[PDB]
């Protein structure tokens, strides 16, 4: 890996600007607050969307403004087993979004997952945490997807094997 | 629910909230004679193996409260009757143990203290002392020709098997 | 467990249930029930016209016919026989015992019963077996399709016999992990020089069936084992049939406890994930 | 309709039964555990596993329970659990047959949608219902009677006693209520009650014995007092014996009495063995139909359905009604007097498919055409998702 | 009342008033109120808490409409909200969990709400959720306006009302706004979107209000 | 000195006239008022009227009243009477929620800037006996988020989110009379745009003790400052860190201010080259080297005035309130420079 | 019942509304000087033109001079530079992104840790704040 440091470097980096937020009223809607970054009811809420990649695959897209930001990440996927295994790992923790409450339910389209992490959450969890939970997600997923590909080989050459020593 | 006492009679004479209930015994006490067949003594008896396991009675009259006190009694009466071998050794330690003066209401060492009323004075005291002595003799007595089966030496299984369980959780020797 | 067991429980402990209060003495309770078996398969046992002292065993496949014209009554009429009575109405093999009628060792048929699905595939198997200990070489192959969408083939030379299978993966993704292990199984002599040769075609069939309407799509995977003299010679021919006659489940059984581990190893990242963010709180 | 019967699995805190729709008695009751091994897996050591019988007493093995109080409390275990209820017991292509499941009252959304995760990304079934037993248990009953999806369950499995009202099919969640009695109590009171009397009883084998006992001569009485006295009175006609063998020697016997029926007497008179519970069964149901709204309640007393292995015992739902009838009626004879409320009919249904109810009623269900228009197909789950599970309507009246 | 409502407002417009039984909707000008165009809205506060009931028994609750009917109603009122542009409000469900809140039981048990939290509200705006027919209070507001005299169109549009307790869900004053400049756009100015802009709609929405 | 009043966030707070107490919001609906007894808060005021959360306090020193404003679009005036505060409901005639609030000087009105895109100028009437306000409107057309009166309580600094800092009129001849010219106009009729800066939402303006100097900080991580009597020249700078969220002066060329780096830092103006430079960390010794452990979103002077300030208060998400001393700073820090 | 369709906000008035010399950059790209083309693909950036044609172009010359630039030298390149230089530097790392190519982000990395050290994370977050980017 001579790309991977300055890759989550380079992403940490944006993540630590974006993740200024601070509560906002709505400003279109009575006595409603919203996610802007979501609705995008008001361009001058919104910031300029940047996205950081490690090569043409690979990619980090963020997404702020002033009380929320989202962040899609395109995940490496080599070949068919991997792109199957992540995409099953992904849907997992979607389905799961409730329980991490910075999921969004659904990625942004042309990612594998995204968060929505809004002013709430910096609020009750230290930013510079956040930040570095984004950034420990982002290896930790690629791991658990090696380790996914070898187990499942594991296993089939055991099963090819009890198979074929009884005949 | 428990089995009460359906003795009381709006004539019934009390001795302390207890009610001195009639009974066919020759024993000396206060006790009236009973004329009918069955008193408070024989009740109490046919109920015991029933009432014994439970753990709240409601007290719906005064005649429970002797129902009550015959109860606890009875257990004692097993606590004994179960170290015997014969109906007529039994009908001994019966005897002794009815005679030995056990802890009344007022006095400490007598559960429920709570329910039952305190003798207010030397006589309704030595009065009431009479009535369940005269109670826990009848009571003894009889408690044997049921506990020994017609093969001596033989307290009965089916009524030693309950001197671990106390009725209300409560005892006379407590 | 990891091979499929051969014998029906269902069937066993049925019969094992009646044929012990027989043994006793008691008086026949009645019997009624449905199930069913992998590819298909229905069975019946119950009391023909009423009768509780006779329990009927009926199995139903869709493709008898097809196993029929393969020696599949012989065969089941030397293992089965005085046990073998006219079809039920709706199934194609019948099994009937007599509860005043029992054999001594009661439990020497129970297992029998239990295999009546593998003994109707036996015969296909036995006869090409037969084949090609004898030389009859050209002899046209055996065309089973066990399955509404899925094909066997069985096929004879002079040097082994041939199984080809046509299986579906319903599930897309499923052909994926289905890869993973079809490759294993390419490299099974690595383990057992001795052991079948297995190859395997993803989305077409072997050329000597480019011709015949076999089929072809993405979801399409065909499997060729090749048994040779050592297998199926007398000897091992059952145990072989045991293990061959399996296989088309043994591959989606064995590709479903795949994701059903690797769902755990999801539930264990996932907990680990919420652990940390959950740290992130004052 | 199919060539193919639905699979209907009921896993029970205690028990597991498995079989297919159609059937009257389930194929498999296996107990709902699994035994594995522990002392990093690799390979194919998840597979390493057995569940009901053959899982209690295997050597190397450790024994887990999967279910508690009737949830799954890990889904690791139960997805295997399931692997082999579907290939080794069941021995069905699950791609090829609909599901019934079960699940208690008051089970999450989450749940259900782990559940279906379990069903259809592992096992790829094309059609999955999960229905509530209570309500499974109510259409049991019809087996002996106008029909409705109203009513009282009261189901006491061997973990706990459930008074669940139901009404058009969908249960009354806020009114629940849960009783300290069940098999499992009978069981150890009858422990006492030989322990105190009878010797030469295994002290390694004193479950053995009560279980057997209770199972094999225990019922409700009418009357305690009465009872008693007929055991005293016809002892020779009333005292049954038991013999087993010592484990240890292959050595004995002993006198069967009273506990035959104060065993079951603890239902109705819960301080008998328990300190912190002394509310009798009846009175418990009482207060539960009395919670619920006042329009419900005849139809809820009219409909009192049993269900489970405990309320088999002889004369369980005669006494019952008795008991219920008298807390009812005296409460109307206190208010005539203190002012003529129409009598309430108080019916304790019991029936012959009872020690199952539940999956019986699933089984029924199962065979019904209605069943698979109201199940979420597999396209339903990928082209909406998981959360299609979360409701699945009541159907069958 | 609608008389009262706009005195304490110090005025002599237009009064929206919801309550559990019933909504209407009165009109008045310059001193009372006018039979003719008064109408009214027949649903209200219960009709919404019936509603957030067959929503959350689709959740996969076990509420019953009789013995949970004052639970339900307190969680309507704690968390119900009326969506501004319901398109967005699906997508912030669908996609996000930002609408998902913990709603603690009389017995303790916990639920979560989200979505439910505006669709219920929103049989307001299409009765047809509920079985009712009728337009809502959106479209028949601007009935009872627009069919009105011609000399107090301007005047009523720039003096509407709100009162009652089905009232105070949060947007709603914002939501009335859209729907009436949507229907003025298309139904009286045939899609003419720039004479619009010079159309004035004040709803407003008082605090005094309790008394 | 940091004081942790809670976990949460301490939206705004506010100082009475001698420093004795502090009105917080936290995270809330309400406003806790704590007051210390030797070297310990103690809360003793709750005042609990807003419906929705409270964004702005403001403590009027003298007549000490407290003016709240909140989400749920309302402002409050509060009164003590005896042992109480009594809330006066004032009608800001707004459909959006208050965003920020403060008492001008001479305590004759205050402004709310709020999402409506307006700002409140507030004033009593003793005539009809209640609140009043008139609106300054053009030319804002974003969320009003910060507010500071001139000296002479009519010229108002204003910044919002759609990037401007303004300087406005509030000119009410109804509490106050012509006010006397200013380098930054003659012409002070009611909204009168005075000034107007020419990226980034303006989270906090501060006026000099004097009025002739605003400053301003953004989101684009850069400090301002405009002085009027360099016909309103405007030095930038740009800051290498993270945005500002709050700013005052200390003097009238040194500025402190802090924002989500957490910790506060001081500017000072070369008024002779017209340059603002950094004066660095002011805060030198979860995983943070700062005293708060979140944004720090407002800060305000606690003695010395904005002339010669001493000590200065600061809260943040936190849920701390740190007082920092002036000269404590100038010595732990040899290099510190100040003016 | 339609007309809820419209999207009655986008006509409310109460809301908001807001390259280089190729040739010279070659010129010094020939020649082998690296830090003089930066500083030249850096200047008059098409900050206010509306197509995203002539900025797409500008972006490509700034481009073209990163990925010609060897990794030992780019530090040097940057701290030659003044903050508004690397500001604007910082605004092209970020819009090179978009455009993967052989290698080409593999660099980009290399800039943006350098750019970072100069600007500091101020200057990323003047790249989010921007309403006139490139
Ligand atoms: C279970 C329950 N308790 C209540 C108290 C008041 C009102 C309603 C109820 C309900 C029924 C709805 N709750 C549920 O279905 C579940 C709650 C928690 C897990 S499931």
């Amino acid at each position: 890996t001579a790309t991977l440091r300055p890759y989550l470097s380079a992403v940490r980096a944006t993540l630590q600007a974006a993740l200024c937020l601070e509560n906002f009223s709505s400003q279109v809607v009575e006595r409603h607050n919203k996610p802007e970054v979501e609705v995008r009811s008001s361009k001058e809420l919104l910031l300029q969307p940047v996205t950081i990649s490690r090569n043409e695959k690979e990619k980090v897209l963020i997404e702020g403004s002033i009380n929320s930001v989202r962040v899609s990440i395109a995940v490496k996927q080599a070949d068919e087993i991997e792109k199957i295994l992540c995409h099953k790992f992904m849907r997992f923790m979607m389905m799961r979004a409730e329980n991490f409450f910075i999921l969004r339910r659904k990625p942004v389209e042309g990612y594998d997952i995204s968060f929505l992490i809004t002013n709430f959450h910096t609020e009750q969890m230290y930013k510079h945490k956040l930040v570095d939970f984004v950034i420990h997600f982002m290896e930790e997923i690629d791991k658990e997807i090696s380790e996914m590909k070898l187990s499942v080989n594991a296993r089939a050459r055991i099963v090819a094997e009890e198979f074929l020593k009884n005949f | 629910p428990a089995y009460h006492s359906s003795l009381m009679d709006p004539d019934t004479k009390l001795i302390g909230n207890m009610a001195l209930l009639p009974i066919r015994s020759q024993f000396k006490g206060p006790a009236p004679r009973e004329t009918k067949d069955t008193d408070i003594v024989d009740e109490a008896i046919y109920y015991f193996k029933a009432n014994v396991f439970f753990k709240n009675y409601e007290i719906k009259n005064e005649a429970d409260r002797t129902l009550i006190y015959i109860t606890l009694y009875i257990s004692e009466c097993l606590k004994k009757l179960q170290k015997c071998n014969s109906k007529s050794q039994g009908e001994k330690e019966m005897y002794t143990l009815g005679i030995t003066n056990f802890p009344i209401p007022g006095e400490p060492g007598f559960p429920l203290n709570a329910i039952y009323a305190k003798p207010a004075n030397k006589q309704e005291d030595e009065v009431m002392r009479a009535y369940l002595q005269q109670l826990r003799q009848e009571t003894g007595l009889r408690l044997c020709e049921k506990v020994f089966d017609p093969q001596n030496d033989k307290p009965s299984k089916w009524w030693t098997c309950f001197v671990k369980r106390q009725f209300m959780n409560k005892s006379l020797s407590g | 467990m990891i091979l499929l067991e051969v014998n029906n429980r269902i069937i066993e402990e049925t019969l094992a249930l009646k044929f012990e209060n027989a043994a006793a003495g008691n008086k026949p309770e009645a019997v009624e029930v449905t199930f069913a078996d992998f590819d298909g398969v229905l069975y019946h046992i119950s009391n023909p016209n009423g009768d509780k002292t006779k329990v009927m065993v009926s199995i139903s496949l869709k493709f008898y016919k097809e196993l029929q014209a393969h020696g599949a009554d012989e065969l089941l009429k030397r293992v089965y026989g005085s046990y073998l009575v006219n079809p039920e109405s709706g199934y194609n093999v019948s099994l009937l015992y007599d509860l005043e009628n029992l054999p001594a060792s009661k439990d020497s048929i129970v297992h029998q019963a239990g295999m009546l699905k593998r003994n109707c595939f036996a015969s296909v198997f036995e006869k090409y077996f037969q084949f090609q200990e004898e030389g009859k070489e050209g002899e046209n192959r055996a065309v089973i399709h066990y399955r509404d969408d899925e094909t066997m083939y069985v096929e004879s030379k002079k040097d082994r016999v041939t199984v080809v299978f046509s299986t579906v993966f319903k599930d897309d993704d499923d052909v994926v992990i289905g890869k993973v292990f079809m490759q294993e199984f390419k490299e099974g002599r690595r383990a057992s020089h001795t052991a079948p040769q297995v190859l395997f075609s993803h989305r077409e069939p072997p050329l000597e069936l480019k011709d015949t309407d076999a089929a072809v799509g993405d979801n399409i995977g065909y499997i060729t084992f090749v048994l040779f003299p050592r297998h199926t010679n007398a000897s091992a021919r059952d145990n072989t049939i045991n293990l061959i006659h399996t296989f088309r489940d043994y591959l989606h059984y064995h590709i479903k406890c795949s994701k059903a581990y690797i769902h755990t190893r999801m539930r264990a990242k996932t907990s680990d994930f919420l652990k940390v963010l959950n740290r992130a709180r004052p | 309709a199919g060539r193919l019967p639905a699979c209907v699995v009921d896993c029970g805190t205690g028990y597991t039964k498995l079989g297919y729709a159609g059937n009257t008695e389930p194929q498999f009751i296996i107990p709902s555990c699994i035994a594995i091994k522990e002392s990093v897996m690799k390979g194919v050591d998840d597979l390493d596993f057995f569940i009901g019988d053959e899982a209690i007493e295997k050597p190397t093995y450790a024994t887990k329970w999967p279910i508690r109080h009737g949830i799954v409390e890990d889904w690791d275990l139960m997805e295997r659990f399931m692997e082999q209820v579907i290939f080794k017991y069941l021995r069905a292509e699950p791609e090829d047959h609909y599901f019934l499941l079960t699940e208690p009252p008051l089970n999450t959304p989450e749940n259900r949608e782990y559940t279906a995760e379990i069903m259809f990304e592992s096992f790829n079934v094309p059609g999955l219902y999960i229905a509530v037993q209570a309500v499974l248990a109510l259409a049991a009953s019809w087996t002996s009677r106008e029909r409705t999806l109203t009513g009282t369950v009261i189901d006491s499995g061997d973990g706990v006693t459930h008074v669940i009202p139901v009404a058009e099919g969908y249960v009354i969640g806020s009114c629940i209520k849960h009783i300290p009695i069940a098999g499992r109590d009978i069981t150890y009171f009858i422990q006492q009650l030989l322990r105190d009397r009878e010797v030469g009883i295994p002290p390694e084998q004193s479950l053995e014995t009560a279980k057997a006992v209770k199972e094999r001569y225990s019922y409700v009485c009418p009357d305690l007092v009465k009872e008693f006295n007929k055991y005293d009175t016809d002892g020779s006609k009333w005292i049954k014996q038991y013999t087993g063998i010592n484990a240890i020697s292959k050595k004995f016997s002993i006198d069967v009495g009273y506990e035959r029926f104060l065993g079951p007497e603890i239902f109705f008179h819960p301080e008998f063995a328990n300190p912190d519970f002394t509310q009798p069964i009846s009175e418990v149901v009482d207060e539960v139909i009395q919670n619920c709204p006042i329009d419900v309640r005849r139809p809820l007393y009219k409909n009192i359905v049993l269900s489970g292995g405990s309320t088999m015992f002889r004369d369980f739902g005669r006494r019952l009604q008795r008991d219920l009838k008298r807390t009812v009626d005296a409460r109307l004879k206190l208010s005539e007097e203190l002012s003529k409320p129409k009598p309430i009919d108080v019916q304790v249904i019991t029936h012959h498919m009872q020690r199952y109810a539940v999956w019986f009623g699933g089984s029924m269900l199962a065979s019904t055409p209605e069943f698979y228009q109201v199940c979420h197909t597999k396209k339903d789950y990928e082209e909406i998702g998981p959360s299609i599970c979360r409701h699945n309507p009541v159907f069958g009246v | 009342q609608a008389v009262l409502t706009l005195y304490a407002q110090g005025l002599l417009g237009v009064v929206v008033d919801s309550g559990d039984g019933v909504t209407h909707i009165c009109p008045v000008y310059e001193g009372f109120s006018l039979p003719h165009l008064t109408r009214r809205l027949d649903i209200a506060g219960r009709d919404i808490t019936r509603y957030l009931i067959k929503l959350l028994l689709l959740r996969g609750y076990a509420f019953n409409h009789s013995a949970d009917f004052e639970t339900v109603r307190m969680i309507k009122e704690k968390l119900c909200y009326v969506g501004y542009n319901i398109e967005q409000e699906q997508k912030l469900a669908l996609e996000t969990t930002v609408l998902v809140e913990s709603y603690t039981l009389p017995d303790g048990r916990i639920i979560k709400v989200g979505g439910e939290r505006f669709e219920a509200p929103e049989a307001l705006f299409q009765p047809h959720l509920i079985n009712v027919e009728g337009v809502g209070v959106a479209e028949l507001l601007f009935n009872t306006i627009q069919a009105a005299d011609i000399d107090t169109r301007s005047e009523f549009y720039k003096h509407i009302v709100l009162s009652g307790g089905s009232t105070m869900y949060p947007g709603l004053p914002s939501r009335l706004e859209r729907e009436l400049k949507q229907l003025y756009l298309e139904r009286v100015l045939k899609g003419d979107v720039e004479k619009l802009s010079k159309f004035k709609i004040r709803i407003e929405d008082p605090p005094r209000r309790k008394h | 000195a940091y004081h942790s009043f809670l976990v949460e966030p301490i939206s705004c707070h506010a100082w009475n006239k001698d420093r004795t107490q502090i009105a917080i919001c936290p995270n809330n609906h309400e406003v806790h008022i704590y007051e210390k007894s030797g070297n310990k808060w103690v809360q003793v005021h709750e005042l609990k009227e807003h419906n929705g959360q409270v964004t702005g306090i403001d403590w009027a020193p003298d007549s000490n009243r407290i003016v709240t404003c909140g989400t749920d679009r309302n402002a409050y005036v509060w009164t003590l009477k005896g042992r109480t505060w009594k809330p006066t409901l004032v009608i800001l005639r707004i459909n959006r929620a208050a965003r920020c609030v403060r008492w001008a000087p001479n305590e004759k009105k205050f402004a709310v800037g709020s999402g409506s895109r307006v700002i409140s100028i507030c004033y009593f009437e003793q005539e009809n006996d209640w609140w009043v306000c008139k609106h300054i409107k053009k030319p804002i057309r974003s969320t009003v988020l910060s507010l500071d009166w001139h000296p002479n309580s009519v010229l108002l600094a204003a910044g919002s989110c759609d990037f401007k800092c303004r300087i406005f009129s509030a000119y009410i001849k109804e509490v106050e009379e012509r006010p006397a010219p200013t380098p930054w106009g003659s012409k002070m009729p009611f909204g009168e745009l005075m000034f107007e800066s020419s990226c980034g939402w303006v989270h906090g303006v501060c006026f000099s003790a004097n009025g002739s100097r605003v400053a301003w900080v953004s989101h684009d991580s850069t400090v301002c400052l405009a002085d009027a009597d360099k016909k309103m020249a405007v030095a930038t700078l740009a800051s290498e860190t993270l945005p500002l969220l709050a700013v005052t002066f200390i003097t009238e060329s040194s500025l402190v201010a802090a924002g989500h780096d957490c910790f506060p830092v001081l500017f000072t103006y070369d008024s002779a080259a017209g340059k603002l430079s950094f004066g660095g960390r002011l805060d030198v010794p979860a995983g943070l080297d700062s005293l708060h452990k979140n944004s720090v979103s407002q800060i305000s002077v606690l003695s010395g005035g904005k002339a010669k300030c001493s000590q200065f208060c600061t809260t943040g998400m936190d849920g701390g309130m740190s007082i920092w001393d002036v000269r404590s700073l100038e010595s732990a820090l040899k290099d510190l420079k100040i003016v | 019942a339609r007309f809820r369709k419209v999207d009655v906000g986008e006509y409310d008035e109460n809301k908001f509304v807001d390259g280089p010399d190729e040739g010279e950059v070659d010129s010094c790209l020939r020649q082998g000087n690296m830090t003089a083309a930066l500083q030249a693909a850096l200047k008059n950036p098409p900050i206010n033109t509306k197509s995203q044609a002539v900025k797409d172009r500008a972006g490509s010359i700034v481009l073209k001079v990163l990925i010609s630039f060897k990794a030992n030298d780019i530090e040097k390149a940057v701290q030659s530079l003044d903050k508004n230089g690397v500001d604007l530097l910082m605004k092209y790392i970020y819009k090179g992104f978009e455009s993967p190519s052989d290698n080409s982000s593999a660099v980009l990395l290399q800039w943006h840790e350098k750019a970072l050290a100069a600007g500091g994370v101020g200057s990323i977050v003047r790249v989010l704040t921007a309403r006139k980017t490139v």
